[PDB]
């Protein structure tokens, strides 16, 4: 559906949350990758709310403890995922209309994410 | 010497020969990622796959020519419709999760992936049919990108095709396992818990990498491979 | 007397020349055919002579072969003095797309260039721009990128010899 | 029909026959039989002499019999007396250390300028020519430009602050004997052909 | 009097140098001297991609350039075994013939001026301008258009090209006739050109004068007919001819060629329906620009194609084509490299010239000018 | 054939009394076709981000070798282009340039795209090697044009008009048609 | 081929050249000026290769305004070629990087490269 659009908007949202946890703890955030379908989009039109495909939270050493990504505008079975490096931890965010952003049947709130990020920093982050 | 015939031509070739080398020795060719000069072949990237006969008696499944020994009076097929189809296939599996960086990639003009892909890839299916480059229409593997491993060495985990070349190298040649794969399946990636990239030999992996995963930081973003004037010389820094 | 030394008189003659600028074409390649278009639209210029003797402006239009250089040399020398050189197109101006044994890699080697006109071939209206350049150049109305005012005649600046 | 009479003649006398499936055909005569055989060729009804094309194979990846090879193009005009439309190449290899070859000037006056060009650009001297004068390359040019051992003669293309490009050090494109930028080249980049 | 008609002066056209061995008002023998335009493509092009060369192909015969484009494109396609789409082929015949009308328009413009007088250069120039506007419309360039591709052609035709080709296809029949009107009934020209310029067919054949200055002396050979290529095999096609080769007949033959060319333009214009425009084989043709933002294979192939280019099989190849100056064709030796091993260009204008010491032998001096213009050389093709 | 002299004159007469043909550049602006090959332009995305990711494939595509691109790494805080890479130097020697547009055609991001300007004739060789900051979509004029327009303070008028600008030039403002 | 002079030292090189030419008549000689950079003669350096036809002579890059009092040296050089009746002057353009390597090559090779790249030039620009 046009759920796609609300998904990209929500993706922008999640990025915002990453940036915040980043400043809060004095621990590095990084924009990893932009959209090929924007970069290599030439004259072609681009309506997406941002141009950004991949991001992360890195420790002092720059090794990431948290990773986050959204599907390109043109891919089938669109998802946004989360991955914890080294920990074999994979999470899949969908979007149910009216409810909000969900992992399967479980609502994904900002809070849930901040807790996951702190556990991540304290466990995984080397410095 | 052991008598081998590759495609339309015949070669003398010493007994312990890799089928790949008997191939190339006959003046032919075959995709090559995991295996490396001075490195253990392990049929890993599975690029070098060819056909072998031993009497006309063809073996059932394909030999990785890199990890196959050669036997006396042996036949090797590299141009068959089925072989080229298979080669194209492995190439497509490799290209399956890749990042899309060529214009912006430092591995630039000379990438074993780029060149192997353009050599052997997209086998001819049968007119001016309008064909598709890409079948897979799902989301790619996205990981950590542009990560400095040492003041001299940079890491893109997305580009890595999981040949064994760098880790293999570290254990075999210098003997410092400061690099190895981490998780498994498609999730697998290069990382280190020895942070400096300690070895005084660390920069060679930059040369070995068939792709741009491992690049040379001192020369990052300077010019494209073709664009340099390249001056072959000898290093006067020490007596070797 | 070269058009000089009364503020009224020199300006007067200098217009005379700029607006009179009398092209003597020196065709070489496809560029010459792109100047034969310029012949159509033209209105201080396109009467010729054609004979070199009779003209101020030399238009080098085309690839100038190395064997061809000493020729163009004398044609330029065999022009009356208050004379200007326009260099037309890439082959003339620099070595162009033919970078090699055959062709002069800048015509400025053999004849003093006044004005350069890029393109392969340049549109004719660009050559009008160049003769307006050279028009306004000999009026002493012309400047480079460094801030400097440009002399009416280049080849008032080379040592002949 | 006059072409068949050429091939049938070449097979008996042991003349090798080259063929590409593009529709182009060659006949290589030895040096000896060349002058006379080709005299016989004009005599055979060959109106028109199209080309003399000089070839320097020095840098060609595979070896050939001799370094330079010349190809003449003989034809019989289709709209003339009885024209087949029979056109074909006759190739003659020539030694590096012996750039000799008889002119067909007597036969065709076409042979006049073309053989001179092949003299200018390659060192090849054509016997019996009315006038072998240098044709194309500047009077005081030394040597023979289009033979491979002779520099293309590039000059750097020029930019702003100490910035240059040396084309031959800039070139992305590879020749036949070029390795390429990886460990080797296979496949399409060792040569490719689509199958119709 | 060995009179020395110089390199560029006095109006010996296109930078030729002529040693007219001449006592009196006749002409003994002209000893021709060329080489003044020698750019050295055959070497330069050994240093360019097969794609890169397509920028160097139009540049030799700059009047009928697309005949270069066509010949080279074809010889390579053949050599690498590529399949050219029908609409591309049709467009290539249209452009070839339109470029021919351009070239011819030029030839007779200069001819009429060269001896005789000034006026009709301008009308030919007007029609040529409509043609050049057509070329600019489709290729973005006046000439040297980088359009034809080894697959096919660079991109498709815009909306506005069709309407404008018709306009000129409408005026031209009346128009070509107007040029003809002045000429065929030649007032002075008849007593100027009819006698001068002797061409025996046998010597034309002996010296190898192929280029449509051949049919003016009564030999019937056209490459579009004798050795058909781009589907000229399939057109309603008239080949004009001359009686005894003089200046006059050559001169009118090409004018007839212009209406027949226009008839080919109309004919091909009729047969044109929507489709794709170049051979999709990625080895041959760089990927579609839109999917550079999606496919891995796309990006790889884009990068590779525009840097290295492609490698045709080891082989030699040649294909013959018809320009407005005669037999044209590229002899391409490929070594399986990204750049041709060697490209020798069969230059029609170069072989056509062996018959000028013959042609203007015994002719007048004022006529020795006219007899040159009548032979229609282009020096870029000659020196080269 | 005596009659011809007469008819010859006649047609010319017809043509004298027919007045019209020609365009008086620069006083009347030349009409250009939309695909014409002009002064190179670098283009930007809606974001304002430059299309140029500085990959120098325009330069590799170049038969005249007229394009020099020194590459560079994007600054996370304040970015230039959409990748991690952009063009630190873009020089084009107009004098070296043959005007194919193989650069544009090679260009992966639709960065390098030939423009509409032809009034670039200039007095000095090295003034003719254009840099990036002479080529961006925002710029209106050629070098001598702009320089005259500053030393005069009289604004630039280009001597051309087009029916419209191509999709690939998006952002490039030009005098068009009666669109204005 | 002989090689005289040394890089970047105008007056010594000029005095030595004056010594070496002698009563040699130059009417059939060809004079090649080797330089980097077509446009800017103001900061230019110049090396010279003289092909007399009966023997060749190399001078490194010691000439031009690039070095102090160098301009007057190049000017007197060309003047002196002109006096002995040299006529045919040529200009050769090399990369700056080339210039050192070029003159360390063997005589024959260097000379063929020079004749291949050299552009006919007006002697007057060096006066
Ligand atoms: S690793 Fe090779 S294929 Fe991948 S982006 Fe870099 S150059 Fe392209
Ligand atoms: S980083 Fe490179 S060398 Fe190491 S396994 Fe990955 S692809 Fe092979
Ligand atoms: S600049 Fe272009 S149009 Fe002019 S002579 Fe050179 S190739 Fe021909
Ligand atoms: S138009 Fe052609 S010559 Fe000019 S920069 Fe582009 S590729 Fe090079
Ligand atoms: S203009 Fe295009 S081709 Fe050139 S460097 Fe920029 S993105 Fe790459
Ligand atoms: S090359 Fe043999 S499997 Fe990697």
């Amino acid at each position: 559906a046009s759920s796609e659009r609300e998904l990209y908007e929500a993706w922008v949202e999640l990025l915002s949350w990453m940036r915040e946890y980043a400043q809060a703890k004095g621990v590095r955030f990084e924009k990893e990758a932009d959209f090929p379908d924007f970069i290599y989009r030439m004259e072609r039109p681009y309506d997406l709310p941002t141009t950004i495909m991949t991001a992360s939270l890195s420790d002092g050493l720059g090794e990431p403890f948290l990773l986050a990504d959204v599907s390109p505008r043109h891919a089938k079975l669109k998802r946004i995922g989360l991955r914890l490096p080294r920990a074999h931890i994979h999470l899949h965010a969908h979007y149910e209309p009216g409810k909000g952003l969900v992992t399967g049947k479980i609502p994904l709130t900002k809070e849930r994410f901040f807790a996951l990020a702190d556990r991540a920093r304290e466990a995984l982050a080397f410095a | 010497m052991v008598r081998v015939k590759v495609n339309d031509r015949i070669v003398e070739v010493p007994p312990g020969t890799s089928v790949m080398d008997a191939v190339f020795h006959a003046g032919y060719d075959v995709p090559l990622f995991c295996s490396e000069k001075h490195l253990s072949p392990i049929g890993a990237c599975r690029m070098c796959l060819v056909r072998i006969g031993l009497p006309i008696q063809w073996q059932p499944k394909l030999a990785a020519s890199c990890v196959t020994a050669v036997a006396d009076g042996m036949v090797v097929d590299t141009l068959s419709d089925v072989v080229r189809e298979a080669q194209a296939g492995m190439v497509e599996f490799t290209l399956l999760n890749h990042p899309l960086d060529c214009p912006t990639c430092d591995k630039g003009g000379a990438c074993e992936l780029q060149d192997r892909t353009v050599e052997y890839g997209l086998y001819e299916k049968y007119p001016l049919e309008l064909p598709v480059y890409t079948r897979f229409e799902f989301t790619r593997r996205h990981v950590d990108k542009h990560h400095p491993l040492s003041p001299f060495v940079i890491l893109d985990r997305e580009r890595c095709i999981h040949c064994k070349r760098c880790v293999r190298y570290f254990e075999e040649v210098p003997g410092d396992e400061v690099l190895d794969f981490i998780e498994r399946g498609v999730h697998t990636f290069i990382g280190t818990m020895d942070f400096g990239l300690p070895s005084g030999f660390s920069g060679n992996i930059t040369d070995i990498c068939p792709v741009g995963a491992l690049l040379d930081l001192t020369a990052r973003f300077r010019a494209r491979n073709w664009e340099m004037e390249e001056t072959p010389t000898t290093c006067a820094l020490c007596p070797v | 007397r070269e058009g000089i030394l009364f503020t009224t008189l020199e300006k007067l003659v200098a217009w005379g020349r700029s607006n009179s600028l009398w092209p003597a074409t020196f065709g070489l390649a496809c560029c010459a055919i792109e100047m034969m278009a310029s012949t159509d639209a033209r209105n201080d210029l396109a009467r010729f002579g054609a004979s070199p003797r009779q003209a101020d402006v030399m238009i080098v239009a085309g690839r100038l072969s190395k064997k061809m250089a000493p020729v163009m040399r004398r044609v330029w020398e065999q022009m009356p003095d208050p004379k200007w050189v326009i260099s037309m197109g890439a082959c003339a101006s620099s070595g162009g797309m033919f970078n090699n044994y055959a062709i002069v890699q800048n015509v400025d080697s053999v004849v003093p260039v006044d004005v350069y006109v890029p393109g392969c071939p340049p549109r004719p209206e660009a050559l009008i721009y160049a003769v307006m350049q050279l028009q306004k150049k000999v009026r002493g109305q012309a400047y480079n990128e460094r801030g400097e005012r440009l002399p009416p005649v280049a080849a008032w600046k080379r040592t002949r010899g | 029909m006059r072409l068949e009479r050429v091939l049938e003649e070449a097979r008996a006398k042991g003349y090798p026959i080259e063929d590409n499936g593009l529709g182009n055909l060659w006949v290589v005569l030895p040096r000896e039989r060349f002058k006379e055989e080709m005299a016989h060729y004009k005599a055979m009804g060959f109106n028109f002499l199209a080309d003399i094309v000089g070839l320097d194979y020095l840098t060609y990846p595979d070896p050939r019999p001799e370094r330079f090879a010349v190809v003449y193009e003989l034809v019989s005009l289709p709209g003339w007396k009885d024209g087949d439309g029979s056109r074909f190449f006759v190739r003659v290899y020539v030694p590096e250390e012996d750039p000799r070859l008889p002119t067909v000037t007597d036969l065709w006056g076409s042979a006049n300028f073309l053989e001179r060009e092949v003299y200018d650009l390659f060192g090849i001297v054509f016997e019996g020519h009315p006038d072998l004068r240098k044709i194309l390359t500047p009077e005081d040019l030394e040597g023979h430009p289009l033979r491979k051992d002779y520099p293309l003669g590039e000059t750097p293309t020029l930019f702003r602050e100490g910035r240059y490009i040396i084309p031959a050090e800039f070139r992305a494109a590879l020749t036949g004997k070029d390795p390429g930028l990886t460990f080797y080249k296979g496949g399409s980049r060792k040569g490719y052909r689509s199958l119709w | 009097m060995t009179l020395n008609v110089g390199p560029q002066h006095p109006s010996t056209h296109g930078v030729l140098r002529l040693m007219v061995t001449l006592s009196g008002e006749e002409v003994l023998e002209v000893v021709p001297h060329i080489g003044y335009l020698h750019t050295g493509f055959e070497k330069t092009m050994e240093h360019r991609t097969y794609l890169q060369n397509i920028t160097y192909t139009p540049r030799m015969d700059y009047l009928h350039s697309f005949a270069h484009d066509l010949a080279y494109a074809l010889a390579v396609e053949k050599l690498l075994g590529a399949v050219v789409p029908p609409r591309a082929e049709t467009i290539r015949v249209i452009l070839n013939e339109l470029s021919r009308l351009a070239s011819h328009l030029v030839f007779l413009g200069t001819g009429l001026l060269d001896l005789g007088a000034l006026t009709p250069f301008f009308y030919a120039f007007r029609e040529r301008e409509t043609i050049l506007d057509l070329f600019e419309w489709v290729t973005g360039q006046r000439f040297h258009h980088n359009y034809i591709r080894i697959g096919g052609v660079k991109e498709d035709l815009p909306e506005e090209f069709v309407p404008e080709l018709k306009k000129l296809l409408e005026v031209l029949p009346h128009r070509i006739d107007e040029y003809e009107a002045l000429f065929a009934e030649s007032p002075i020209f008849y007593e100027r050109a009819r006698g001068v310029g002797v061409i025996p067919p046998e010597v034309a054949i002996d010296l190898g004068l192929t280029g449509g200055s051949l049919r003016a002396s009564g030999v019937n050979y056209d490459v579009r007919k004798a050795y058909p290529y781009s589907g000229y095999e399939t057109y309603t096609f008239d080949v004009p001819l001359g009686e005894r080769g003089d200046v006059f007949d050559r001169m009118l033959v090409r004018i007839r060629e212009m209406r027949e060319s226009v008839k080919i333009i109309k004919q091909a214009l009729e047969r044109l329906e929507p489709g794709p425009v170049r051979d999709p084989n990625p080895q041959i043709t760089p990927p579609p620009r839109h999917l550079l933002e999606t496919s891995m294979e796309a990006v790889i192939y884009h990068f590779k194609h525009y840097t290295e280019g492609f490698h045709p099989p080891k082989g030699e190849v040649y294909v013959p084509t018809e320009s407005a100056r005669g037999e044209l064709g590229y002899y391409i030796v490929s070594d399986g490299g990204s750049m041709p091993y060697r490209v020798k260009v069969r230059a029609p204008s170069f072989v056509n010239l062996q018959s000028l010491p013959y042609a203007c032998k015994g002719e007048q001096v004022p006529d020795m000018v006219a007899i040159i213009a009548s032979l229609d050389p282009v020096m870029g093709d000659v020196d080269r | 054939t005596l009659k011809a002299l007469a008819q010859s004159l006649g047609i010319t007469l017809k043509y004298l009394f027919s007045k019209p043909v020609t365009v008086p550049y620069p006083d009347a602006p030349v009409a250009l076709k939309p695909r014409f090959h002009g002064r190179h332009v670098l283009t930007r995305h809606p974001n304002g981000l430059e299309k140029c990711i500085g990959c120098s494939l325009c330069a590799a595509a170049c038969p005249a070798y007229a394009i020099y691109v020194e590459p560079a790494e994007n600054d996370p805080e304040n970015p230039v282009s959409a990748g991690e890479r952009y063009a630190k130097v873009y020089e084009i020697n107009m004098l070296r340039c043959i005007f194919c547009g193989l650069c544009e055609e090679a260009c992966p991001t639709g960065a390098i795209v030939l423009g509409y300007d032809f009034e670039m004739a200039d007095y000095e060789y090295s003034d003719l090697v254009y840099g990036k900051e002479d080529m961006l979509v925002d710029v209106v004029g050629t070098k001598p044009q702009r320089r005259e327009a500053k030393r005069t303070g009289k604004p630039v008028k280009v001597g051309y008009v087009v029916p419209y600008v191509r999709p690939e030039l998006e952002g490039f403002k030009a005098p068009t048609e009666g669109g204005k | 081929m002989v090689r005289v002079g040394m890089r970047a030292a105008p007056r010594v090189s000029l005095e030595a050249l004056k010594a070496a030419l002698g009563g040699l008549k130059l009417s059939e000689a060809k004079v090649y000026l080797i330089t980097d950079w077509q446009d800017k003669r103001d900061q230019a350096r110049y090396a010279l290769l003289l092909h007399t036809g009966k023997k060749d002579l190399l001078v490194p890059d010691a000439f031009g305004p690039a070095f102090p009092g160098g301009e007057e040296a190049l000017s007197e050089l060309v003047g002196l070629l002109l006096a002995q009746g040299a006529r045919r002057f040529y200009e050769a353009v090399v990369s700056p990087g080339e210039m050192t390597a070029l003159l360390d090559l063997p005589p024959e090779e260097l000379l063929k490269r020079v004749m291949a790249i050299a552009n006919p030039t007006d002697p007057g620009i060096y006066l």
